[PDB]
């Protein structure tokens, strides 16, 4: 899994202007269950 | 029975010289210890002391503040004995009436607010309030009216609500069509103000008792004319009874005695870590599982050890630990003491790829002051107070700030710090020796130079 | 034989 992630949200108008910052999130893919799915993300290093 | 007599003409002093100042000193603070300090003395003889006390208190002007402490007194007294709420109802209510006779206004105020606060707690039945404003208001003296429908208003409202809403009646009659004085007319206007919008508002600042806390006994009395307070009262009356008094109130003094005597969690918080993408997001979790102040410093240790099973550092925790530092104190001072204990406790067992992580970790917060400068205070940089893994640590903490900073704005924030564990500017000449070699040795010399002049005078 | 993914423990655990 990638997308059981919050994914940012914030004013698109202000964010075509200028860097508004992660102000709210969306939710990305659910489910009923009460549980949170590793991201693949976090299991690589990145490159810098 | 001469000399029982006799002696109870002692114990009758001794019982008054305990009671009195305990009740002329009572305090809202202090009750509690006044209510137990009481009953170390046999009060059940001692109930006409204290009613007489009482009166007095009430009498006195200057205790006009201190009247719900004495209101609760009696109740929490009632409730072990009803007899002393027995007698205080007709005493008080007596010392009223003979007190609005002379008119003296200031002690009938601290009577009825008395009376009302008793009202509260059930001491009294309404009879007693009803025949008080049935009183005052064939007086016509609305200033106590009004003072005691401020306190008992809202109880009477619910008791008698024919009597209330007639004395309603009557005191809106006289707001809206008589040619009232300013300070009456204002502190009747505050009191339609009090029932239009909070009727309980005006039993708020007295000190409340929750009804737990005693048993109610209620006590009634009809006021004739005939009727005179006991001026006598208080005074000594032979005790026929001494011995089961004394048994009885053994009793009840030990009953007043009797009477007064996680792997989830970790696994929860490191896949709220590793199901977010951003530092932004896993903050934003976090945060919204409003951890109690306690658990606090755990979990900063439990993503401090997430950050340390990483192969490298990461901006992810760094991000993350600022989001929640910034968001409350509590979570910035987690983060003190867990750099703190990080420092002086699990130094030992960590392995330099976790040293290299750690440090450059703390690093990055100290260099944006998200964890202030100051925390370095514990660092003690000597071949005693130090150890192989926390100068590794020091070394790559510092390297962080080096990088993230420069030189220059690293020198400058030291200095503006006192760090007397790091750069000695005064103490053992070997301290300084010891730091300006650290120092250098990790490329940092040009930080020691400063120090180094002190280091040259020790020579001579 | 089981695999590795299973056999290695959670740093919580330990």
């Amino acid at each position: 899994s990638a997308s059981h992630i919050l994914i940012p949200a914030s004013d698109l108008s202000w964010s075509k202007q200028t860097d508004t910052g992660i102000t709210h999130f969306r939710a990305g893919m659910t489910h009923e269950d009460e549980k949170l799915i590793p991201t693949i993300f976090r299991y690589i290093t990145t490159w810098e | 029975q001469d000399e029982d007599i006799k002696f109870q003409r002692e114990n009758w002093e001794m019982i008054r010289s305990h009671v009195s100042p305990i009740i002329s000193n009572l305090t809202m603070d202090n009750l509690q210890e006044s209510h137990r300090d009481l009953f170390q003395v046999n009060i059940l003889i001692g109930r006409n002391i204290i009613c007489k006390n009482v009166v007095d208190f009430t009498l006195n002007k200057q205790n006009g503040r201190l009247i719900p402490a004495l209101s609760a007194l009696i109740a929490l007294l009632n409730s072990d004995i009803p007899d002393i709420g027995e007698t205080l109802a007709k005493e008080l209510m007596l010392m009223f009436v003979q007190q609005f006779n002379r008119k003296d206004y200031v002690s009938c105020g601290n009577i009825l607010q008395c009376l009302s606060i008793l009202f509260l707690y059930d001491v009294i039945h309404e009879i007693v309030i009803l025949q008080i404003l049935l009183l005052l208001l064939e007086k016509n003296s609305l200033r106590l009216v009004i003072a005691v429908m401020k306190i008992c208003g809202w109880k009477l409202a619910l008791v008698s609500k024919k009597t209330h809403d007639m004395i309603w009646e009557k005191l809106r009659y006289i707001l809206q069509t008589q040619e009232l004085s300013s300070t009456l007319r204002e502190s009747l206007e505050t009191l339609f103000e009090i029932r239009q919008k909070d009727y309980k508002s005006g039993s708020q600042g007295l000190f409340i008792l929750d009804p737990t806390s005693y048993t109610v006994h209620t006590h009634s009395y009809i006021v004739s004319d005939e009727d005179e307070a006991n001026k006598e009262l208080g005074n000594f009356e032979k005790c026929e009874n001494f011995n089961e008094l004394t048994m009885a109130f053994d009793t009840l003094r030990q009953k007043l005695l009797i009477n007064n005597t996680d792997v989830e969690f970790k696994k929860k918080i490191y896949l709220v870590l590793k199901s977010s993408l951003s530092g932004d997001e896993a903050a934003h979790k976090l945060l919204k599982l409003k951890i109690a102040n306690n658990l606090k410093k755990s979990v900063v240790d439990i993503i401090i050890k997430s950050s340390l099973q990483e192969s490298t550092f990461s901006k992810f925790y760094s991000i993350l630990s600022e989001r929640m530092i910034t968001f409350h104190r509590s979570w910035q001072t987690a983060y003190n003491e867990t750099f703190e204990q990080n420092y002086t406790q699990d130094i030992e067992d960590y392995e330099t790829d976790q040293l290299r992580i750690l440090g450059k970790f703390w690093g990055h917060l100290i260099s944006y002051e998200f964890l202030p400068m100051d925390c370095l205070k514990i660092i003690k940089l000597t071949e005693e107070e130090s150890c192989p893994q926390g100068r590794i640590f020091i070394k790559f903490l510092f390297q962080e700030l080096v990088n993230e900073l420069g030189l220059d704005e690293l020198q400058l924030r030291l200095n503006s710090s006192k760090l007397d564990g790091m750069f000695p500017l005064e103490g053992d000449a070997e301290h300084i020796r010891y730091s300006i070699n650290f120092f250098t040795a990790i490329g940092l010399g040009l930080l020691t130079e400063d120090m180094r002049s002190r280091l040259t005078i020790i020579q001579e | 034989h089981i695999p590795r993914y299973i056999r290695n423990q959670p740093w919580y655990y330990k």
